[PDB]
């Protein structure tokens, strides 16, 4: 049913991103597309689940390759194009079209389910660990960062601010939550997980 | 007699012996398709206590089977292994060619005993028991099936499931006592207020050693 | 190849108003279109398919009609959770073309920014680079003016401003102005103030001594 | 004639399963010894409720059940398959059962030339 994605990438390198399809067989009458959105949406390519008919975008003639795998039920995408403008967020999603029990009226309908999300930063900068109280998470690279309060049990009132890139290149944000003044001192702790560097902070 | 549905460019319409026009064109038998749809899409009750209320035994009626080429993915299927209290079976063995329903998510494997005042078990509401591309009117012993109906149309580390074992007492009667068999020595009671995902969370904590058979009862909040 | 443009780029409306988004096409298209919604910090969702049908799990207030070259999406009785970017989509042609996502903004009565100040931490000052945080929460509109007063000195160039999007439930902004400097220029001063100039009585200033 | 969804609920999305009669995979894939098992012969698919089709479909099967049930009680075939081929021939008979001409609605000929 739902889709999850896996994925910094050095220049001229192949950004290997896989789109694993959970809760459903990958081999079917559906299509599978790749979508991205540069900061300030765009269709990348389409691969037919059945018969392996891969179709791409004119602007990406010799710069995109989409492969499928039925064993692991995943879909990989390699980007050898060192365009340096592809530093955006990517997504994968299916579109069942209008398939009346094999009879394919049109194989391009609304994309029903999408992926969880995957951020890519095409840049030449070594990945540096984060640094977390007030809790402010600053001096980290690359983005993004997931901050959870009380292991996710605290969601109301919490409002994390966007990440601003310092002059030193390292990003910096702030995460502050409003709690009753009577509860201050009676516990609380911010839980952070930086998957790019694989460094948990509590 | 039997109505067919010809899909016309947006949706379907019924046209049969009385209704025919030159606009429709059937150039090959591939356009004809018999579709088997599950009863889940109609909003019927899916738990074991209510599903068994729609089945009953009856003698003197010859069973009949019909083919359906394509079917819908079923979430809750049923597999009965009922035997009479003396020890004899109640349902007939699945004949050759008939196999369990292909796509199921929660296969409710009921294993109990009942009076079985009849030869075959039919559907009280008239729905069919869906099997592997075969829609029958009875229940076959130890054979996974799904309730549903059939139509006829004219057209222009992998994915798996999980079975659920049960222990019934007095199957097919107004007085029936169902039991969830989490383990051979640890079983819990059931009711219509239990969802398939809830039972999946039971083993998640039931942990399936001289306590013997233990009957349990849940009182959630 | 086939081009489609969604207009207007910017759009602001109050809760309860009816929004109308248009998406023209360069080439003719059949009754096959789609509309998508993408809330901030969330993956996109399917809102409409085939230009007329609602997706699974969509409230019955996203009305979409049109055919041929000009299509239209209508949101009756806009709500606060509808704050998102809405894009266009093509069908029955290649390549699959999108449109310029129309960013939706919500209108709310002027709110008072709850100003807070957080002096640096003992761990944040041990490395040698202390940082002060001045939080503004639940104010509308986003127009604000936050300045730092470090012992009467107007701090400039060393602050990092960051405004968030309108909250999905509160429909309001939140500003986090952070002043980052070295420990050398930090210990040389005692009081760290932060004044806020907002439309909604007088500039509020929050200070903090050595403590 | 149209169809009205009289069922209590309707699942607009129809996750279906069917067989690919032309899943060739030229080489050695169609051999029963080397082919799939009884479980991997299907190919799934999804059908959105476009223009009330899926809800209008779940009612057609609930209504076909009556006429289909009487048809099964009549025949003695333990397994009935000719139902599809029955309507296939009746369609030809309805249009070519007797004589024909371009004179009325019984026959379908349009010789404009
Ligand atoms: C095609 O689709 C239609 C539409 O769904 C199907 O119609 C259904 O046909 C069956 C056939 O038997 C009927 O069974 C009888 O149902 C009544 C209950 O009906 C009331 O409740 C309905 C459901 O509400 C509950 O259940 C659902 C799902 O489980 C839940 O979601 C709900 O929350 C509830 O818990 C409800 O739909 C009915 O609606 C009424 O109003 C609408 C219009 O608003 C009408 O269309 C309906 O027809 C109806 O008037 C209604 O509120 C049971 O009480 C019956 O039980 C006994 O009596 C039956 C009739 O005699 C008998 O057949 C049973 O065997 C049973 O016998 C009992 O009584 C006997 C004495 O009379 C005793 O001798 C015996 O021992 C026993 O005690 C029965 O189960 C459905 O009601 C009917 N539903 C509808 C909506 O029409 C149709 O079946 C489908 N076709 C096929 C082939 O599947
Ligand atoms: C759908 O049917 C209408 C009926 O007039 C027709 O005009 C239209 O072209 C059809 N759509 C197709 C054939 O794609
Ligand atoms: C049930 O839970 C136990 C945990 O003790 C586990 O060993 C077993 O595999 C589980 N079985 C199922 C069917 O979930």
């Amino acid at each position: 049913v739902q889709l999850q994605e896996w994925g910094l990438v050095k220049p001229s390198e192949t950004l290997s991103l896989t789109c694993a399809v959970y809760g459903g067989s990958i081999s079917g009458y559906y299509h599978w597309n790749w979508i991205r959105l540069p900061p300030g949406l765009e269709w990348i390519g389409n691969i037919d689940g059945n018969s392996a008919s891969t179709n791409y975008n004119p602007s990406l003639k010799t710069r995109v390759t989409i492969s499928k795998d039925t064993s692991k039920n995943q879909i990989s995408l390699k980007v050898r194009s060192l365009t340096a403008a592809d530093t955006a967020v990517y997504y994968c999603a299916r579109d069942p079209g209008f398939t009346i029990f094999g009879v394919v009226i049109t194989s391009w309908s609304g994309l029903d389910s999408w992926g969880q999300g995957a951020v890519v930063t095409v840049s030449s900068a070594s990945t540096k660990g984060p640094s977390v109280p007030l809790c402010l998470v600053k001096d980290y690279f690359p983005e993004p960062v997931t901050v959870s309060w009380n292991s996710g049990a605290l969601t109301s009132g919490v409002h994390t601010f966007p990440a601003v890139l310092q002059s030193s290149g390292l990003y910096s944000l702030s995460s502050v939550v409003t709690v009753p003044s009577s509860s201050l001192g009676t516990t609380y702790i911010c839980n952070v997980n930086h998957k790019p560097s694989n460094t948990k902070v509590d | 007699s039997i109505p067919l549905g010809v899909i016309h460019n947006s949706t379907l319409q019924v046209s049969d012996v009385d209704k025919l026009v030159c606009r429709d064109k059937l150039s090959s038998t591939n356009q004809l398709r018999s579709v088997g749809l599950n009863l889940e899409g109609n909003g019927v009750a899916t738990d074991v206590p209510s599903a068994t209320k729609r089945w009953g035994f009856r003698s003197g009626v010859p069973p009949k089977v019909v083919n359906y080429e394509a079917g819908e993915w079923a979430e809750n299927c049923y597999n009965l292994e009922i035997k009479k209290p003396d020890g004899s079976e109640c349902l007939p063995a699945a004949p050759d060619g008939i196999r369990g329903f292909p796509r199921c998510r929660y296969v409710h494997k009921v294993s109990g005993t009942g009076p079985c005042a009849g030869d075959f078990a039919f559907h009280k509401e008239g729905a069919f028991f869906l099997y592997d591309r075969l829609a029958s009117t009875v229940i076959y012993r130890g054979t996974t099936f799904a309730e549903g109906v059939v139509a006829f149309l004219i057209l222009p580390s992998g994915y798996y499931s999980t079975t659920i074992r049960y222990q019934a007492t007095g199957f097919g009667t107004n007085e029936t006592e169902y039991l969830f068999e989490v383990d051979n020595l640890t079983y819990v009671q059931l009711e219509s207020r239990f969802t398939p995902q809830f039972l999946l969370q039971l083993n998640e904590t039931i942990y399936t050693n001289t306590t013997g058979k233990l009957i349990w009862k849940v009182n959630p909040e | 190849d086939i081009q489609m443009t969604q207009s207007p780029s910017s759009l602001s409306a109050s809760v309860g108003d009816t929004v109308t988004i248009t998406c023209r096409a360069s080439q003719s298209i059949s009754n096959n279109l789609a509309w998508y919604q993408q809330r901030p910090r969330r993956a996109p969702q399917l809102l409409i398919y085939a230009a007329s049908n609602l997706a699974s799990g969509v409230p019955s207030r996203f009305s979409g009609s049109g055919s041929g070259t000009d299509f239209t999406l209508t949101i009756s009785s806009l709500q606060a959770e509808d704050f998102a970017a809405y894009y266009c989509q093509q069908h029955n042609t290649l390549p699959l073309t999108f449109g310029g996502g129309t960013k939706v903004e919500i209108k709310r009565t002027v709110a008072a920014p709850s100003v807070f100040i957080f002096p640096p931490s003992d761990e944040q000052l041990k490395s040698g680079t202390a940082s002060v945080v001045c939080l503004l929460n639940n104010f509308y509109p986003r127009e604000a003016k936050v300045q730092w007063k470090v012992d009467n000195a107007l701090q400039s160039g060393n602050s990092q401003e960051s405004v968030t999007e309108q909250d999905s439930k509160d429909s309001t902004y939140s500003l986090s102005s952070t002043l980052t400097l070295s420990k050398a220029d930090y210990e040389k001063h005692k009081v760290y103030a932060c004044e806020v100039t907002h439309q909604g009585s007088s500039p509020v200033t929050k200070s903090f001594n050595r403590g | 004639e149209a169809i009205v969804n009289a069922q209590p609920k309707c699942n607009p999305n129809l996750h279906y399963w069917t067989t690919q009669d032309e899943g060739a995979a030229i080489g050695l894939a169609w051999i029963p010894y080397f082919g799939p098992a009884a479980e991997g012969i299907y190919t799934e698919g999804l059908m959105h409720n476009q223009d009330g089709l899926i809800c209008g479909l779940r009612q057609l099967a609930n209504e076909t059940t009556q006429a289909l049930q009487l048809f099964l009680r009549a025949t003695t075939e333990l397994r009935t398959f000719s139902i599809l081929n029955r309507k296939a021939i009746d369609f030809l008979l309805q249009r070519w059962g007797g004589t024909c001409h371009i004179l009325g609605p019984d026959c379908c000929i349009e010789p404009h030339d």
